[PDB]
């Protein structure tokens, strides 16, 4: 209610900084993220 | 020389038995590596959930 | 951005010039979220101007002629140089040591807030290595396997150990020679020469005066390159291939060009 | 859990009593490379950090997000990874059994 411009600017700057820090630009963090199991290649048992 | 040759054949047979132990340790190590990769993906999921919170 | 409080100024202006530059840096940090750099030259002139201001006010001077508020004046100037939740200000300060005494109150007060050290050596500049940073005199407090990582710490310790062995063997080589050294000592002195050659680097801001294109080597490239030299993976390359070269791929490329030109 | 990752191994004591050093110097790798799979086994547990949902309920005005994330975390379970090296190891074991039988026959002769 009747907030000043500088407080709104600082809020937007902090929200953008946290979104970039927490990686919110890549995907929406408010939802459940999906995961992929990186398919494993074991060491060669044979020579 | 004949007695030493007999004992060396016995050592060769024991080497074959320990080769069986090697193959069992090989399949155990593969299961250990697969389970450890499962633990890392569980850790990665929990870390992502903590990051969302 | 420059401030340049001159030496003919009154002591008040020379005392507040560092605060003026810190204020410009604080705007760049707080209102932009940047990792600002602040350069202070000199930081001993800041202490001397503060001492002259306090002596003009008639206050009783402290030990070795300094102001009694030297520790808190340094503290108030230096505690604004920190990392906050918006940004950070990193300060590189030129330090003059009066009468070559590190226990003097002004260097001892300055060293409490220091997080690193970069010593520019005249002897290294005589060897043609640029930048002439002394690898053994320069130290940092973040050399720990929790801030920079295990691999960075181990490689830096290995490089320091090899250079210390080289400095120990330099006197032996100077008084006797190099032929009587063992194979291990010859391998150590060859790797140390390649390590101290790889520390040199071309700078972009001097690329007009040098003719070499400047390089910005990422930290992982320096880590990988010094790990390769430490393990003896480049024992067959000549030492001159390591001189004035940023990465290690350009080291092996320069070595290939040397071999082809030979 | 941490059963077949953290608190299990294979007895190397009987392994070192047969290997003829330079003939089987790969055992020095085998005791070491598998130790790497023990070193990462020192890390990597099942649940590395349980989530204190009560702390997030107290630290947030609206605890419905905490309950939703707890329900999503309980609704997801990762199973054990797929395997395709079991048949290869069994084939190597069978070939080893045939070669051991042949070598035992030659030793008997």
């Amino acid at each position: 209610l009747e907030a000043s411009t500088e407080i709104q600017r600082e809020l937007d700057a902090e929200l953008d900084k946290l979104k970039k820090m927490y990686g919110g630009d890549t995907a929406d963090l408010s939802k459940f993220p999906s995961f992929h199991f990186e398919d494993p290649v074991v060491d060669p048992i044979n020579m | 020389g004949f007695e030493e040759a007999i004992t060396l054949e016995e050592r060769a047979q024991k080497s074959a038995e320990a080769q069986i132990m090697l193959f069992q340790a090989k399949r155990e190590n593969v299961q250990f590596q697969l389970e450890a990769a499962y633990r890392a993906r569980l850790h990665h999921v929990n870390n992502e959930i903590k990051k969302r919170l | 951005a420059l401030v340049y409080g001159q030496m003919n100024e009154p002591p008040g202006a020379r005392a507040r010039v560092a605060l003026t530059g810190l204020t410009v840096a604080e705007y760049f940090r707080d209102q932009e979220g940047q990792d600002v750099l602040l350069f202070i030259d000199n930081i001993f002139r800041f202490t001397q101007a503060g001492s002259e201001v306090s002596a003009l006010l008639g206050r009783i001077p402290s030990a070795v002629g300094y102001q009694p508020t030297l520790a808190t004046d340094m503290g108030t100037m230096q505690e604004r140089i920190t990392t906050t939740k918006k940004g950070s200000i990193t300060s590189v300060q030129a330090i003059y040591v009066p009468a070559d005494d590190l226990t003097d109150p002004a260097p001892a007060t300055t060293f409490a807030h220091l997080d690193a050290t970069t010593v520019l050596s005249r002897a290294i500049a005589e060897l043609g290595i640029y930048p002439a940073v002394d690898p053994l005199d320069s130290t940092s407090r973040i050399l720990d396997p929790n801030i920079i990582g295990e691999e960075h710490y181990n490689i830096a310790r290995g490089v320091q150990k090899i250079l210390q062995d080289y400095k120990s063997l330099q006197d032996i080589i100077a008084i006797l020679g190099m032929d009587e050294l063992s194979e291990e000592d010859k391998l150590i002195v060859s790797r140390a020469r390649k390590i101290q050659r790889f520390l040199s680097q071309p700078f972009q801001v001097a690329e007009v005066f040098t003719g070499h294109a400047g390089k910005l080597v990422p930290i992982k490239d320096t880590i990988k390159g010094f790990k390769m030299i430490l393990n003896g993976e480049l024992d067959h390359l000549p030492e001159v291939a390591f001189y004035m070269v940023g990465p290690i791929e350009e080291v092996v490329a320069k070595a290939e060009k040397i071999a082809e030109s030979q | 859990a941490s059963k077949r990752i953290a608190r299990s191994s294979i007895d190397w004591a009987k392994m070192a009593e047969s290997v003829p050093e330079s003939q089987k110097a790969m055992y020095n790798q085998f005791k070491a490379k598998s130790d790497g799979y023990i070193r990462k086994a020192l890390s990597y547990p099942e649940q590395p950090s349980p989530i204190n949902w009560e702390h997030y309920r107290k630290s947030l005005t609206n605890p419905a997000m905490v309950d939703a994330f707890k329900k999503q975390y309980e609704a997801l379970k990762v199973p054990y990874p797929e395997d395709k090296v079991s048949s290869q190891i069994d084939a190597q074991e069978a070939e080893a059994k045939k070669e051991i039988t042949k070598f035992i026959q030659e030793s008997r002769g």
